């Protein structure tokens, strides 16, 4: 256990990751100790520059969202959509195969149509 | 240094001089307690980590120091089938 | 105290509850500690032989202080 | 991160085996004069202590090396003799069927309100608990299993019995197997339990009958080489030698009997483990005649001295402690910004010198002894963070003790004052709080090291801080014998001392310079110095005080004072007004222990700086 | 308004124990001495942060 | 996949740190004492975000030092088991293949890569398929679900996670599009 | 609380000695001399 006892948890998206990497490798300009990430942190930053298909903000906000279309899309599952991006029934397939409900064709499609906002363009 | 000895400290109420004289200046033993157990913890060399009996491996478990005596003793009353469980007091 | 005048040893104050180190070390007391610990219900503390019997700083004297500092700066 | 508390109870098979780090079968030692390990009893991922590491994935070498536990599974259940008497006390108190504590609902009720109101008096519990045991046993109508006759137990040492029904008049005595009793005991709720001795969570009643014995570690079983076997491994090798005979029976055939037979056995030798002394119970003993001592048997069954000699030229929390013993007691200093150089320069001395040191102690831990090498490239970058053992100091922190230690008084703190010869030096006023003279008399002197004990002694031990005894409300340090007669001599009718010894010996106090020795009451006969005046010396300007001396008595009586409602005819009532001693005389009314009311008045109306100069001055 | 004999020592000697450890002292500059006297001239000046939360 | 821990923990502030802010103070300790190690409840300790609220100082008898009860922000990382991610090959070997889906790397076999026979190319660095000609090497994108997590030590470098390619919907993005079609 | 209470907690006396004055720091039993306190006035 992380400290005497965990209060509160949340599942993150890969782009609001991006950002606290960011910060704390940024926080270093931290003089007396300096506080260089360890190795697989510097890789984790890496990865999440590489793989963070949205903006932090419109990450947020579409995690937000996915999380209020459906009683069956959690935080975690939410995080995940917003991670992958999912373009059709086959993405949400394979996102939703060892989950607890496989969404019908036509709930698939509401999911991708929300998605089919916030997509890149560029 | 015996029993009025003990009871000079404790008339001028010098604690820490008690400790000091009769235990910090010979055989202090560290155990490890488990917080919702109350039985002793283990450590482990060779691989360097922590684990108690009922509680495995993820349970974070405190340390206390305490005189080797007191150790033995709850031993011995745990080989008595008898469980002194250790009520932990935060720092 | 306790409703009845009652002698200061063994028959009397000190041979009433404290805790079960207070009379565990009683003495090699058969009859006693082996008594008192075989049965196994509950234990407090915050006496003063126990204390000191285990390793702790007793409860008198400076014992009962709690010290406090902001730390800034 | 330390105690706070300790909750006794009863340990479960679950516990027992879960704490265990491999369960023994092989009932066998070490064997023999050559090669002590095997595979049961001895070091098979258990404890190690041999001069060999190797142990139960801990690794851990025979120095520093907590005892692992181990477990036994019984191959039967077996009453554990600590509590038989309880398990009685509970079995004909409680209904078989049913679980109840065979109480209406009313006697419960009224019975757990009355059992709140004494909850932390062990003493007062017990009256309740047999007046309630007394009130179940007489009853065989329980209200939980639509009563079924209960057959009164018997027992001892460690066998019961129920007078049960099948005839008629009859009264034939059912044997009782700890199979049946442990079974009967895992029906009883938790809710009855309290009513009890017991616990539902802390101490469960069939735990009483164990069904998996804990092995005690190896390092609690230390062999004591010439090897001594240890006893507890002994009759642990007999109780498992019989455990497993039982277990390999049962497997078997089963001619009931035999296993009833092995069962009583195994019940005998557990018996014996837990208490060998114990009663009703052939203690068993080792090939000699001497029994083997077990578990109840187990847990049952910086300082320096030296002669003293008196020294009232020293102060009075001061200690005259011999050089060479201030050379051998170290105090331990941590190297910081202030004392970087005294400490380097102490270390630099070497053991030798006065102010020197003997060892020093690195960050890392590593003590350094300063004997052999050099004090040169040992003393070194030392860096802030080190810790040197300097040599005892003037002023250092240090308790002086003469036994017997009567009241707290005992045993007092003291300021070194390194003196050469061999002796401690008590400043002469401390003797009657150490109850201590001379004609051969030696004390201790304690040392202590960290911070917080030096400083607690300091403040809190002082001899300034003690000069009052708690038995009474007086001084307890004060003038012995000469300082009374001095006092006397001092305070006299006739007390004129010529300007030679004034001004010569008041170099044994201090304070002058300008408005304090003026200016010679007496010019009379010549000009000299009024012993009054000079006494008047030291005490504040405005302590007004007076009490009556030891001569006011028999027909010199008399009286005569007159209140305020200046000359001086007077001579008994000792009268002090602001520092000028206008009349009376000093004796053992007017200063040394015991009194009440000069001394008193100066350490309760200024206690702990003037009440030492007052004092010091004084006697000198 | 005031501490107990038992605080003041405790306090003292928590001080002195924070000073042996490192931890810089406040206004000092001129002396030449043990940790302790360090923090018991402190406590003279009144600038020990230490504070006694009593139970009440 | 992330997740955003709030703990409120105890830190003892070391006496020789008595000259800075409590926060900072307890967040470098805090960051001395947790980053760089997985918690096998919550997985790798990314990093301590900040630290929210500390309260009063309390002096234990022995020590010295200050300890507080603070409130702090955390960043951890879990790979659970048959979650699917998306990663980049970080390194090439004769027998399996190392793809980067976070802060760690997860090992996928080599008869867990395609539909197709597959051999390793020695002179070069990739896997070869022998019906089709899809080739895997160094810095490719693919997208695999986890199949096993072997949590030993809290070293984030002796715990290992291991994944496959060989199911519908997985493998390397310019498979899984044109196979949409 | 300033009060005598045994490691149980038990109160033993509601105030230690009645008054809660320490006999070491008593005039010789009285809690507070008050014939001295009052003559000092000067
Ligand atoms: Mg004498
Ligand atoms: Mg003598
Ligand atoms: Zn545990
Ligand atoms: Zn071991
Ligand atoms: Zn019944």
């Amino acid at each position: 256990m992380i400290g005497r006892k965990k209060l509160e948890e949340h599942y993150i998206t890969i782009a609001e990751a991006k950002e606290l990497l960011e910060r704390r490798h940024a926080e270093g300009l931290a003089e007396n100790p300096e506080e260089p990430m360890f190795y697989e942190a510097r890789v984790s930053l890496e990865h999440a520059e590489r793989f963070a298909k949205l903006k932090p903000e419109q990450a947020r906000e579409l995690k937000e969202k996915l999380m209020g279309l459906f009683d069956w899309i959690n935080e975690r599952i939410a995080a995940k959509l917003v991670d992958i991006l999912p373009e059709d029934y086959l993405d949400i397939r394979v996102i939703f195969a060892k989950e607890e409900y496989m969404p019908t064709p036509e709930e698939a499609e509401e999911i991708i149509k929300v998605i089919d906002e916030y997509r890149p363009l560029e | 240094f015996g029993e009025m000895e003990r009871d000079v400290l404790i008339g001028h109420g010098a604690a820490m001089l008690l400790i000091e004289r009769l235990l910090e200046e010979s055989d202090k033993t560290e155990v490890w307690v488990c917080e919702s157990c109350g039985h002793l913890a283990l450590e482990d060399k060779r691989r360097g980590k922590v684990y108690c009996p009922v509680c495995g491996e993820d349970e974070r478990i405190s340390k206390v120091e305490m005189s080797y005596a007191f150790k033995l003793l709850l031993d011995e009353l745990k080989a008595m089938v008898i469980r002194p469980s250790l009520r932990l007091k935060d720092r | 105290l306790d409703g009845v005048i009652r002698p200061i040893g063994r028959h009397g104050i000190v041979g009433e509850k404290a805790s079960v180190l207070a009379r565990a070390a009683f003495e090699i007391t058969t009859q006693h500690l082996f008594a008192a610990a075989e049965r196994g219900e509950v234990d407090p503390l915050n006496g003063v032989v126990e204390n000191v019997l285990i390793g702790q700083p007793v409860p008198v004297g400076t014992g009962i202080v709690k010290l406090a500092m902001s730390l800034p700066l | 991160k330390v105690i706070g508390s300790i909750e006794f109870g009863i340990l479960s098979p679950q516990e027992i085996r879960k704490m265990s780090a491999a369960e023994i079968t092989v009932p066998d030692t070490y064997d023999d004069d050559g090669y002590p390990i095997e595979g049961g009893l001895m070091d098979k991922r258990l404890g190690v202590i041999d001069p060999g590491l190797r142990c139960e994935t801990c690794g851990a070498r025979a120095g520093e090396c907590p005892g692992h536990f181990g477990h036994i599974e019984l191959a039967r259940p077996v009453i554990h003799v600590g509590f038989a008497k309880t398990i009685h006390r509970v079995l004909e108190s409680t209904c078989r069927e049913c679980g109840r504590i065979k109480l209406t609902d009313e006697e419960i009720e009224e019975y757990m309100q009355k059992f709140e109101v004494m909850g932390d008096r062990k003493g007062a519990v017990d009256k309740l608990i047999k007046e309630i045991h007394k009130k179940a046993k007489e009853r065989m109508v329980c209200p939980h299993c639509g009563a079924p006759q209960f057959p009164i137990k018997f027992e001892r040492p460690t066998i019961y019995w129920e007078l049960r029904k099948d005839e008629e008049g009859n009264e034939y005595k059912h044997r009782m197997m700890p199979s049946e009793v442990r079974d009967r005991l895992e029906k009883i709720p938790d809710k009855d339990l309290p009513l009890l001795g017991l616990h539902p969570e802390k101490s469960r009643p069939e735990w009483m009958v164990l069904t998996v014995l804990p092995v005690p570690p190896v390092t609690m079983r230390p062999s004591i080489t010439l090897r001594a076997e240890d006893d507890l491994t002994h009759k642990l090798v007999d109780i498992i030698r019989i455990n497993n005979r039982l277990k390999s029976n049962i497997e078997a055939g089963a001619p009931q009997l035999i296993i009833e037979d092995l069962w009583d056995l195994l019940q005998y030798h557990v018996t014996t483990y837990i208490n060998n002394e114990t009663s009703g119970v052939p203690p068993a003993k080792h090939k000699s005649g001497r029994p083997l001592k077990t578990l109840a048997q187990r847990l049952k069954g910086f300082s320096a001295r030296t002669v003293i000699s008196p020294d009232p030229m020293i102060s009075i929390n001061e200690v005259g402690v011999p050089l060479a013993v201030a050379m051998e007691l170290t105090v331990p200093e941590k190297v910081t910004e202030f004392n970087y150089e005294k400490l380097k320069q102490r270390v630099l001395n070497g053991p030798e010198k006065y102010p020197g040191a003997n060892y020093v102690i690195d960050p890392e831990g590593r003590r350094i002894r300063l004997m052999e090498s050099n004090r040169e490239l040992i003393a070194e970058k030392l860096d802030i963070g080190w810790t040197v053992e300097r040599h005892l100091e003037d002023g250092d922190v240090v308790l002086f003790n003469r036994q017997p230690s009567l009241h707290r008084m005992s045993i007092m703190a003291h300021r070194v004052r390194v003196m050469p010869y061999r002796t401690f030096r008590l400043n002469l006023p401390v003797c009657p709080p150490y109850n201590a003279d001379f004609d051969g008399d030696e004390m201790n002197l304690h040392v202590p090291q960290t911070e917080e004990a030096q400083a607690e002694a300091k403040i809190l031990m002082e001899v300034q801080n003690h000069i009052i005894s708690p038995r009474y409300g007086g001084p307890l340090i004060a003038g012995i014998q000469d300082h009374i007669s001095g006092g006397y001599l001092l305070t006299r009718e006739g007390a004129y001392f010529t300007r030679y010894e004034v001004e010569q010996m008041l170099m044994f106090a201090g304070m002058d310079v300008n408005e304090l020795p003026e200016p010679d009451k007496y010019e009379n006969g010549e000009p000299l110095w009024s012993g009054k005046t000079i006494f008047s010396l030291l005490l504040p300007d405005d302590l007004t005080i007076w009490y009556r001396n030891k001569l006011c008595d028999e027909p010199e009586r008399c009286e005569a004072l007159e209140k305020l409602i200046r000359k001086l005819a007077y001579d008994g009532f000792v009268y002090i007004q602001n520092g000028k001693l206008l009349s009376g005389a000093v004796d053992k009314k007017a200063y040394g222990r015991e009194d009440g009311k000069l001394l008193d008045i100066i350490v309760r109306e200024y206690g702990v700086e003037r009440a030492r100069q007052f004092l010091d001055q004084v006697t000198k | 308004f005031r501490y107990t004999r038992f605080e003041k020592a405790r306090i003292i000697g928590a001080r002195a124990l924070q000073i042996a450890m490192g931890a810089p002292v406040l206004i000092d500059v001129p002396e030449g001495i043990t940790p302790l006297q360090a923090a018991l001239l402190e406590f003279e000046k009144g600038v020990i942060p230490i504070t006694v939360i009593r139970p009440s | 996949m992330y997740k955003l821990l709030k703990v409120k923990d105890v830190v003892r502030i070391p006496p020789r740190m008595f000259t800075m802010d409590p926060k900072e103070a307890a967040k470098i300790v805090l960051r001395e004492t947790y980053e760089g190690i997985y918690d096998r409840d919550e997985g790798v300790v990314l990093a301590i975000l900040d630290v929210e609220e500390i309260s009063e100082g309390v002096i234990v008898p022995g020590d010295g030092a200050t300890y507080h009860e603070a409130i702090f922000n955390v960043l951890v990382w879990e790979p659970r088991n048959q979650e699917v991610v998306e990663g980049e090959v970080v390194e090439m070997m004769p027998y399996g293949a190392f793809i980067r889906i976070g802060p760690m790397d997860g090992l996928v076999h080599i008869s867990q890569l395609m539909d197709d026979y597959v051999v390793f190319d020695e002179k070069n660095r990739q896997f070869i398929g022998k019906e089709t000609n899809r080739v895997l090497k160094l810095g490719d994108y693919v997208r695999a679900r986890i199949i096993g997590v072997s949590v030993k030590s809290r070293v984030i470098r002796e715990n290992k996670i291991n994944m496959t390619m060989r199911q519908p919907g997985l493998g390397k993005f310019e498979w899984i599009e044109k196979e949409k079609k | 609380d300033g009060t005598v209470r045994d490691p149980t907690g038990i109160i033993v006396q509601f105030k230690y000695g009645e008054d809660g004055v320490d006999p070491m720091k008593s005039w010789q039993g009285k809690t507070v001399d008050v014939d001295r306190v009052i003559v000092r006035t000067l």
